[PDB]
């Protein structure tokens, strides 16, 4: 049906620049995106379902 | 109405899984109390005498102690409710068989010391013998068998 | 053996969604940790 | 030698307000004061000794 | 120049503590390589042979000594290429013999009396670094026993 497709270029970045690096060295574990899990555990908790 | 049996400090890693396996089991305590130590709970708690008690003295303590059925097991404290005062408010508490014999609906259930054949906690140096919840019409048979054996 | 328990608050924000239901109890060895729930568990809370 | 002494008034508050709460829930352990221990693991990375 | 014996994932809790206690102990390997599967290390990888078959298979293999033990990889170094350019890598006795300064040290299969993994389904037998003047004695004692 077709010969020319559209494909993404960049790869996926997951760099520990942030508060995850603190938990890397002292807590010894690492959330994938603590910058949002740590955020979204404050609007969900008190506002709505 | 749920009491607390606190575990003292220094629990090893297999032993936190060993007490994870007695979820719904019958345990005897001296007095109904909102806080209690595990050393007053174990088999050591009534080895009073100079010989560890045999099946006779096990029976005597079971009428002087107040049976409790363990609910959830938090890794810091064992939460339990006793079978004499805590069950008028809360209705129904789960129970796990250690019996070789299955239960039917509507049976009444007595308890027998483990005469058939035992969690040990070597971080705390105690054994935990547990009763055998078999149905009560077998109880006047099985004990009458084992007396008739000797 | 170890069935090591996971962390339940990363569960509260899902990072992605499945597209089709898949029978879990069909097998064991493709998986690593599993528990059947009677709609509420001790270990959850 | 003395009759009247000076004693402080208020006790100490060690509360999980902030990002220590997320670490208690997701990460499954908790640092005493992560809002400073997590801070002082940045200036040591750069400046001096 | 360091080898990296990788551990296959699926380790239980005391097993990572079981390899945590063999820090400075001699381990054989087939061929020198940067990365190496752990099943070449195990006692299964000698097929089970008796005391004789190890003496044949030790000389065809290359003795290596464990450095640090990470849980992800067991980093070792061989005793034929990695030591003759750098200085020195440590060693722990399993011997009933206490060593003296200035000896030549060979190794014997453990006829005296063993770290067994179970969640990985392999044993790890280990040589005994006793001194080589005793090694021509003790082996000749044990043949004289039978």
């Amino acid at each position: 049906e077709d010969t020319e497709a559209d494909v993404p270029v960049t790869y996926g970045e997951m760099v520990l620049n942030g508060a995850n690096l603190v938990t890397a060295l002292v807590m010894g574990k690492a959330v994938r995106s603590l910058d949002d899990v740590g955020r979204h555990l404050l609007e969900m908790q008190e506002e709505q379902l | 109405f749920e009491t607390d049996i606190a575990i003292p400090s220094g629990i090893s890693r297999p032993d936190a899984a060993a007490l994870q396996r007695c979820e719904g089991r019958v345990v005897f305590l001296p007095t109904i109390r909102r806080q209690l130590t595990l050393a007053d709970v174990a088999h050591e708690s009534f080895v009073s005498g100079g010989v560890s008690p045999d099946t006779l003295g096990l029976l005597l303590a079971y009428r002087r102690r107040f049976p409790a059925v363990i609910t959830r097991v938090l890794p810091t404290r064992i939460v339990a409710c006793p079978l004499d005062v805590g069950l008028t408010h809360a209705g129904t508490v789960n129970l796990r068989n250690t019996s070789p014999v299955d239960l039917c609906n509507g049976d009444p259930i007595s308890l027998v010391p483990p005469v058939f054949e035992d969690v040990r906690l070597d971080s705390l140096d105690l054994t935990l013998r547990f009763p055998v919840p078999l149905p009560s019409p077998l109880a006047r048979e099985i004990v009458a068998r084992l007396v008739a054996r000797g | 053996r170890d069935p090591p328990g996971y962390r339940y608050a990363a569960a509260m924000v899902p990072t992605g969604s499945l597209l089709s239901t898949i029978e879990v109890a069909s097998h064991r060895r493709l998986f690593d940790f599993f528990s059947r729930v009677r709609s509420d568990a001790n270990s959850l809370y």
